[PDB]
């Protein structure tokens, strides 16, 4: 009952409890966190069993407490709180309780579908799955200032309730509280970064495979209802085009004797544009957004980018980086035009798609490659890479048939998940004239419930106190060493099993024998 | 009695 | 309730769903649904299935070294999580699986026999952790894996739950496969401290992030938990080895330097809600450094921490509890004493190592370790010179005592009536503007406004200052200025045609600062 609250909040004050070392992987839960809807800004209110961890003091501005959308460290999108004593709330009117436990977030760039999946929605579903009882009771409080966008839809198919934006949490009320709410989104799923200090491309250490990325899918899949073959181009209309489009259908559809098909976002429901994809053989596209939805496409299936002239398919590869993805089992194939002919630039549109000088308007069209360059407003690059593209077909045929040998699609193939070794077991050691050596083990543990094609041990040998080793590589589960072993010497022996040659499990405790 | 590390293995 | 067959096709069709929080091993907790565990085997086991989920992802890297610290202790080589895999249809080759009744926190209690261990690699851990997910203080059962029995404090692991904690011994008695429907791993550092010295020498964490008040709030749950709800000093005695052998002298002449009370404690003859009892009313505590000096996060705000350090231990090496004492918000006192006259100093170099004895070293090294006057800086845990040291016994030379203390505490120990505010910060100032004026070619005026935080019009502050940042759009240069307005025109080498980045903060009685707010760009 709002007196109980009212008075938990007034006596108690805010209560905080975060994860993460550091404000780029922190996620905070809350309760009676407070939002004054004029000032827009959420409320730590000091009260008796108010709790703060972390309790950064000064260093809370250092830069913020967390990120608020899943772009690592970006100065327009941090959270943070100021602070009050809950005795101050006598000069506020009554607070409104949002009585659903909440979620809140930025949402990077809700009218691209790329930024849409990549930073907000993947982080969503997971971040949601961190902590019990959000997936089925939460809201999402979507606090980024945008309003709906092109994708709405997308962003209540994550949650049986009604997303509420900024705009709409003023309307509610002067002043808010939030009796529960989780704070901040993982970053575990990204796989890529937009170039804010050092050029776009892969992220560093990337955290999920292409099992999440599916498990994920086949989510969004049944909450759109979709549960012979063929050959689907992704059709930019408004720009970017493809402007041999009947040409390349046909190309397509004789070379790989298979239907084509032709999609758009403008044109379908995005229940069918997901439909048509999920069970493509082959997904042609333009560099772009729509490119995303290559995370539906089956197992085997083969993504075919196109970019245009100029603009070095190395250099912006955020879909090469999902279709390349351990376990997302999608052939890639990157084709740039290097033809003039065919490239169609438009020097005369707004800055907004790419009114300088000409002296270095000159430089622009005097290059062939696009530098590599920092977000967000590079002319050169956007003048680049908006241009319209004529496509060479004997030239895209060729490096598609580089890769794609025969029919392209999931034809006849079967992908198993690489398990990893677990310890060996019970390993042993012998000493010895001639000083010798004798190590033994049993197989891993989980070695007795599998069928593994290939099993290696390595073993590395190490004198005590040095900080190296001699490494070796057996089949048997038992050695004895010959060639560097010396007297009365203390050796140290670390012993992996390895499946299949890149599947490395993990050292046992470590032997120790002397001699 | 507080747990000790385990050897260090080799950085080579 | 487990409709159990239900349950067993859930596991062996969709398998094992893990998600976990952080990008390092040393910052991360994981939450699993179906998580099982061989009790024959003492692993874990993630089963592959057509749902199942792994977060990270992480390949042959989850061996590098593992994938998450068990105990709160950063990085330690033997305190690491991490599971073998099976595909979930080798089930079938496996005895039926135990499904765990309860939601699970898993954990590794660092030192369970050491008290200052247990409350901080693992009470106040565990306190929190269980706060960071719903519902988990309330339903949690802990299952503490490090391998050790019950130990001296058992009971205290008792309060932090309403469950029985169940010990990795006890696993195989409840079946040879377990399986947890929901099971959380690991231990949050936010509290800790405190690094006992496993890369570099102990002492305080490098970036500390937990503050007073988080420690009080979880004594405040533990003394209720306690059923614990004139002035006096407290002594806090050990009876088995570090000794003070002038207690009584110590008990009568701080009684009479002070004018209060003083009184004797010590675990092993109270029981511990008595000690917090003690601990919770006193206005200053004197212990040999030692794990009971770890209550002293019970002592009521404005008490004084008196901690004696034998012959040779240089007080400032060793600082567990001087850093919980003057932690922020914590609001103790706190004084260091050393004895550094060897004639009041007791040696036992027959002991074993464990109690630093030395006699089992070489006579070269035992001869350097006593005309050693200062324990060298070392590594945990076993160094026999430090061992030799502090398991001493020491008389203590009152008049340096209380000289020492009287350098700290002024007259009165303890809370003499003080009220304690919390200290806040300021919010970003808002509405900055400015607007420029030239007088020629090398003079120009630029003229900088802004209006309050927001939180500044419903608070009373002391002072209020705003500090600026003034830099010119190309240079790396910058130059901050100190006001008391909210506003000023700058001159000193202001040009006309030049374009300048303002930032402000307020600062809030000299000490909290406050964030800057969006550069403010400024065209002369
Ligand atoms: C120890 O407990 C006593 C309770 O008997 C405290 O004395 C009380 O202090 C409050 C201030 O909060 C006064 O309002 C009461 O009148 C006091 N009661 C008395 C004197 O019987 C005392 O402050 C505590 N000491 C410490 C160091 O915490
Ligand atoms: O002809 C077009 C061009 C773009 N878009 C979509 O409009 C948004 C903005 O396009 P932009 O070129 O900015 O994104 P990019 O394709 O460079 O990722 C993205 O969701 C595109 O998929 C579209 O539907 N049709
Ligand atoms: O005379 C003694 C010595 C030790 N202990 C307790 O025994 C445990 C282990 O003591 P140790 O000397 O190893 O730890 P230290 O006190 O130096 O941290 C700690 O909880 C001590 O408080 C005790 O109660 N009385
Ligand atoms: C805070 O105030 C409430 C109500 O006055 C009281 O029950 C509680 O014990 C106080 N202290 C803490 C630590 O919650
Ligand atoms: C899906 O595609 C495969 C070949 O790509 C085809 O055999 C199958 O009939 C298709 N099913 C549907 C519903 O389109
Ligand atoms: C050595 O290992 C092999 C398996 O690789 C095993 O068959 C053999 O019995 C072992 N020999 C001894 C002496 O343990
Ligand atoms: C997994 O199997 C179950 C039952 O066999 C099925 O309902 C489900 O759709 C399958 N796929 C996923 C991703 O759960
Ligand atoms: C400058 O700020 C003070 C408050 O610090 C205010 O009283 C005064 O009116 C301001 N002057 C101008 C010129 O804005
Ligand atoms: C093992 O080492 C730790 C760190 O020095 C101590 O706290 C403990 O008492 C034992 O000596």
């Amino acid at each position: 009952d709002y007196p109980k609250a009212l008075q938990i909040l007034t006596e108690g004050g805010t209560h905080m409890v975060c994860t993460g070392r550091t404000h780029t992987d922190r996620l905070c839960r809350f309760k009676w966190l407070c939002y004054s809807s004029e000032a827009e800004e959420f409320i730590f209110f000091h009260g008796n069993a108010s709790v703060m961890l972390p309790s950064l003091g000064s260093r809370r501005f250092q830069p913020a407490l967390l990120d608020l959308s899943t772009v690592e460290d970006h100065n327009t999108q941090y959270f943070n709180f100021v602070e009050l004593p809950a005795a101050a709330l006598r000069f506020m009117p009554k607070p409104v309780f949002v009585p659903d436990v909440a979620l809140i977030a930025n949402r990077f760039n809700p009218d691209n579908l790329m930024h849409v999946f990549h930073d907000d929605l993947l982080p969503l579903f997971y971040t949601l799955r961190q902590f019990p009882g959000l997936a089925r009771e939460a809201r999402l409080f979507f606090m980024e200032g945008w309003g709906e966008g092109a994708h709405f839809d997308l962003y209540k198919l994550l949650s049986p309730k009604q997303p509420l934006l900024r705009a709409q949490l003023k309307a509610l009320g002067r002043l808010l509280c939030f009796s529960h709410a989780f704070v901040g989104l993982s970053k575990v799923t990204t796989w890529y970064q937009y170039g804010f200090v050092q050029p776009q491309g892969p992220k560093a250490n990337i955290l999920v495979s292409g099992n999440e990325i599916r498990q994920f899918a086949h989510f969004l899949m049944e909450k759109l209802n979709v549960s012979e073959e063929y050959i689907l181009v992704f059709s930019r209309t408004q720009n970017r085009l493809i402007l041999n489009e009947a040409e390349l259908l046909l190309a397509l559809a004789q070379e790989f004797q298979m239907k084509t098909v032709t999609v758009s976002l403008e044109d379908h429901a995005f229940a069918d544009v997901v439909r048509l994809v999920s069970n493509a053989s082959m997904l042609v596209s333009m560099h772009g957004a729509q490119l995303v939805t290559a995370l539906f496409l089956p197992r085997g299936a083969a993504v075919v980018e196109l970019f245009p002239y100029a603009v070095n398919p190395d250099h912006y590869t955020p879909y090469k980086t999902l279709a390349t993805l351990p376990g997302m089992d999608l052939q890639y194939i990157a084709w740039q035009n290097t033809m003039p002919e065919n490239t169609v630039t438009h020097p005369e549109r707004p800055w907004d798609q790419g009114h300088l000088d000409r002296a270095e308007q000159a430089r622009i069209l005097q290059s062939r490659e696009v530098p590599r360059h920092l977000c967000c407003r590079n002319p050169e690059w956007l003048f680049r890479i908006y241009q319209d593209t004529k496509v060479d077909i004997p030239s895209l045929i060729q490096t598609i048939r580089r890769v794609v040998k025969g029919h392209p699609g999931p034809r006849k193939q079967k992908w198993t998940v690489s398990l990893y070794p677990g310890k060996v077991r019970e390993a042993r050691c012998q000493a010895s004239s001639e000083a010798r050596l004798s190590v033994s083990w049993q197989i891993p543990w989980n070695l007795k419930y599998l069928k593994v094609r290939e099993v290696k041990y390595e073993v590395w040998l190490q004198e005590q106190g040095e900080n190296t080793y001699v490494p070796y590589m057996l089949a048997l589960q038992n050695h004895t060493f010959t060639e560097n072993i010396k007297p009365f010497t203390t050796y140290l022996v670390w012993i992996r099993c390895i499946f299949n040659k890149t599947l490395l499990g993990p050292f046992a405790d470590v032997l120790v024998c002397s001699t | 009695q507080t747990p000790t590390l385990g050897p260090i293995q080799p950085t080579r």
